[PDB]
Formats: C-alpha cells, structure tokens, sequence
C-alpha cells in the first residue's frame, strides 16, 4: 500500500536547475527518511543523499552536495530534490526510496536529460516490403527521449519488437517491427501509433502496400 | 535550533534534569555540548545502520524509531524525528528513560569521555538559573 | 565509502541450472547487505534483505548468505524470467553504496535470425532522405555481424544498429540495422543488400531488393 510517485521526464540546458518530486503515501510520512539514488548507464547506482520529511533534517554525499538541495512539503507528503548548475554528467534516472535500511519501496524514477539540443518531433516512416510478413516503422530524428510505439492501438502486441533508441548526431532514432500472418496484411491495415510527449506529437502511421 | 549554554541549562532545569537520578545540571549541559554542540538539529550516522538524533544524540537502535535500523527496540516509544524538535521535551523525556536503563549517563559516550568526573558545574557558572 | 565489488559482471545460464553471485565489501558491514533484481526501464526490486532474509512474495529459488565482507546471492533453478541485472547494497554506513551489478542472461539453443529488408518510404523520399532498414529477429546468441552493400559495394558509414533486451518468452534477441543516405545517392544505385553472418551458419543470410 506504500507508494512513491515521482515527477515526469525532464529536459534542461546546462547551467539551469531542475526540481524532481517524490510524493509518498501509505505510511507515516514524517517517520521515515526518503533517500535519493542516481543511476546512469555504464555506472553503478549512486546514493545522492537523504531527507527526513518535516524535520528539516538532511544529509548529502558531496559528489552532489553543493549542487543538490532536498526539501519537503509535509502537507502533501512530497519530498523534493533540486539539482543546480546542471551539466551532462547530471543526465540520468533519479529515484527516491523510503529508508528501510534496504529499499523495498521505490518511486518509478525520473529521467533528466541535460542538453543544449532543442526538443524535436520525430518523423515517422512506414516500413513495407519491396512465410509470415514483417512490417515496421522508423521513428527518426527526435529529441529528447522517450517515445512510445504501439501497433493497431494495442490490438497487435505479440510478435512486436520495438528497438531501443540510438543517439546519432544529437538526434534519436528508433524502429519497431511487427510480424503478422500473410493473411492479415495487406488484407487489413496495420498502423503504428507513435507518441512523443516532449513535443506533444501523436502520429498514427498506416502501412499500406507499395 | 542552536541553544545557548545558559539558555539550555535553564531549559533543562525547567525539565527536571537538575540532579535527575543523582546527576547535577552541569552533567546534562556538558553532555549536550559534546554530543551535539547544543544543536537540536544535529544527527550522526554510524556504521551499524543506526543514526543518532538531536540535542542529546539519541540512537535509533534501542530508543527511537526511524524505520531503517536493524534490531530496533524503540524503548522511548517515539519516532526519532520527534527528537529533532526545537523544544527539548521529547529528548529529555527519552533521556530520563535512558539514564534509568542501568548505565546512568554512561550511555552517552561523549559525556563519559569529556564530562564524567570533571568540574561540570562550570557549564552553568555564569548562568542566572 | 564502503566499496562493494560484484563478481562476475555477467552470467549466461541454462534454465534449471543453479548459480551464485558474489559481492565483497571493502570493510565489514556485518549482515547489513541487500540484494536486488532490476529489469530494463524498471525500478529495482528487493529480493533479499539483511544478507539472508528473503523478501516476502519472492520466489523460493532465491537465497542469500555470507557475513562481514563476503556475500553470496544464490539463484536456484534459474527460469527464463530471471534475466536482468542483480545488485547488492550495504546499509551499514553512509553513504549507502551499491555493487556494480551482475547481468544475468538466459542460455538457449542457437537460432538463426529471421531477416527482413525495407526500402525507404515514399514519405521519406519526398522529404529528400532515404533510409534502408534491416530487421534480424529472434536469434541466439546475441553476437551477430551485419554488412550492408550497395550495388555489390560495402557500406560501413551511416549505419545505426540496435539490439532488443533478451525476450522473456523465447530468450532470443533481435536487432535492427538502418542505413541512411540521401535521396540522390539512393536514386543513383539499384541493388540494396543486407547480409547477416551468425554462428548458426558459415554462409551469411542475404536479403535484398532492387529499386527497379
């Protein structure tokens, strides 16, 4: 019943600062410490610091102290972590967790992207052929992450492969394929649904014979 | 809050610590001085997963509950956070139980190291009590 | 800080087999060590607490042992759903520190990829660009070589490759390869080939299409 809900993905330019939130419920908010952890690819999980909600008590791990600031609003069971003078090294997924010695309750994590690049909607292109049949969609040149891809609005889920995006020349490119019987397509339309929330872009690309 | 020497002495006297279980006021002010330097906010982290809290650095293993310390007993039956209060009531009430557990003020290592057997009255000399 | 060294960094195991993971601490932390399992894009899930206390609701196949500075996480009768990264974390001191993680992959029978090639779309062409995509799906092991050729000529530049995480179902891997060029360069050539060389055969799987 204990739950920690964090704020969404963030994109900021270097030098700026961001404030991530962690709203916790299901337990006495002023009794447990809320601990913050940073995770980066090719890097081990790093403990950033902790705060005891409502007591004004905090503790930092200098790797991120002069730039980290914890605060909490007991009236809404929310703890906050502020990172200042952001640089690309700050780019990572940040988690809040209740202090139980071990960490049993984790927030879902918030992804921060620190870049000088601008938000860009993806270009969605249908992949049709020139046994079963494989179709797909190319979602290219967008920033920042993430993008979500479904097929026939969720009606096609098995036999789908949505590939991790790859950052090429400061823009992300991703692809997704779906394999269906030769009986379903082209007899029936297949559509890839692409959404990129940072640019509030939603695209329903239909795959039709060439 | 960072208490003043005489301010804390007066507050501790008002809380019944003057000669509590045979311990003169000076011992308590001296204990507070070396445990937390008179800072109600102070906290100390150990190596056994426990944390020390407040003006009198009360430990999360036996006395208060902070929900992350192994072998917790919470003998003072109160969350450690309550021990970071600006007023010293919670810390005093818990200390009274601690000092009564069988070791007297010895339960406070800083007191034992720097106060025990010293002219502790000096901690209240120029104080209007 | 207390340094937790996890060994080894990766593990390949056949379902039904039992394995062990190691975590050694730079200094004694008594039994204040915990183990976690983390899937991609998910929060770590606690498996074992205080060295040997199994978190409630966790499969019985997970066991923990050790004390002081040497700890072990045992995964008995590994199952396909067990792929992912495992970490150890100590709570004895502050800052809390984590082990570097051990990535566990499922060992499955070798399988050749199902290869599909796609010419650029009318929409991309109309925009001035041209990407050719090649999907190499459901194969094992992960290691695979992909070569693009234009009119019999190798093209190593302008290629973007991406691998999926291991399939929780069949334990296979899939890969996408994208060759991007200009409309003009694309319009200047006729044959586009995607050649996949996998250990399942010394002869590459070749898929192609001709503009005409």
């Amino acid at each position: 019943e204990v739950q920690l809900q964090e704020s969404g993905a963030e994109l900021m330019k270097p030098g700026a600062s961001v404030k991530i939130s962690c709203k916790a419920t299901g337990y006495t908010f002023t009794t447990y410490w809320i601990e913050w952890i940073k995770q980066r690819p090719g890097h081990s999980l790093e403990w950033i610091g902790e705060i005891l909600p409502g007591s004004d008590s905090t503790y930092y791990n200098e790797k991120v102290k002069g730039k980290v600031t914890f605060t909490a609003d007991a009236s809404s069971n929310t703890a906050y972590m502020q990172l200042s003078s952001l640089t690309s090294e700050d780019s990572a997924v940040y988690y809040c967790a209740r202090g139980d010695g071990f960490y049993v309750y984790w927030g879902q994590g918030t992804t921060l992207t620190v870049s000088s690049a601008s938000t860009t909607p993806p270009s969605v292109y249908p992949l049709a052929p020139g046994s079963m049949v494989t179709l797909g969609c190319l979602v290219k040149g967008y920033f920042p992450e993430p993008v979500t891809v479904t097929w026939n609005s969720g009606s096609l889920s098995s036999g789908v492969h949505t590939f991790p995006a790859v950052l090429q020349s400061d823009l992300y490119t991703l692809s997704s394929s779906v394999t269906v019987p030769s009986s379903p397509w082209p007899s029936e339309t297949v559509t890839c649904n692409v959404a990129h929330p940072a640019s509030s872009t939603k695209v329903d690309k239909k795959i039709v014979p060439r | 809050k960072v208490f003043g020497r005489c301010e804390l002495a007066a507050a501790m006297k008002r809380h019944g610590l003057d000669n509590y279980r045979g311990y003169s006021l000076g011992n308590w002010v001296c204990a507070a001085k070396f445990e937390s330097n008179f800072n109600t906010q102070a906290t100390n982290r150990n190596t056994d997963g426990s944390t020390d809290y407040g003006i009198l650095q009360i430990n999360s293993r036996w006395w208060c509950n902070d929900g992350r310390t192994p072998g917790s007993r919470n003998l003072c039956n109160i969350p450690c956070s309550a021990l970071l209060s600006s007023d010293i009531t919670a810390s005093v009430n818990c200390a009274k139980k601690i000092v009564s557990d069988g070791n007297g003020m010895n339960a406070w290592v800083a007191w034992r190291n720097r106060c025990k057997g010293t002219d502790v009255q000096a901690w209240i000399r120029g104080c209007r009590l | 800080d207390i340094e937790l060294t996890q060994s080894p960094a990766t593990l390949s195991v056949t379902p039904g087999d039992s394995v062990s993971l190691s975590c050694r601490a730079s200094q004694s932390i008594s039994n204040n060590l915990h183990w976690y399992q983390q899937k991609s894009h998910e929060s770590p899930r606690l498996l074992i607490k205080y060295t040997s206390q199994s978190m409630s609701g966790i499969p019985s196949r997970f066991s923990g042992s050790g004390s002081g500075t040497d700890f072990t996480l045992s995964i008995n009768s590994v199952e396909t759903e067990d792929f992912g990264v495992y970490f150890c974390q100590q709570s004895g001191s502050w800052p809390r520190t984590f082990g570097g993680g051990t990535k566990l992959d499922i060992k499955r029978a070798d399988a050749a990829p199902t290869v599909s090639i796609f010419p650029p779309s009318s929409e991309q062409l109309t925009s001035g660009g041209a990407s050719v995509v090649c999907f190499l799906n459901n194969f094992y092991p992960k290691d695979i070589n992909v070569k693009w050729k234009i009119d019999g000529s190798e093209r190593q530049n302008g290629v973007l490759n991406s691998w999926t995480d291991q399939d929780s179902k069949d334990s296979t891997y899939s890969m996408s390869s994208t060759l991007t060029l200009t409309k003009d360069e694309y319009e200047r050539h006729n044959s586009y080939t995607c050649e996949a060389t996998h250990k399942t055969s010394t002869s590459p799987i070749v898929k192609s299409f001709n503009r005409n």
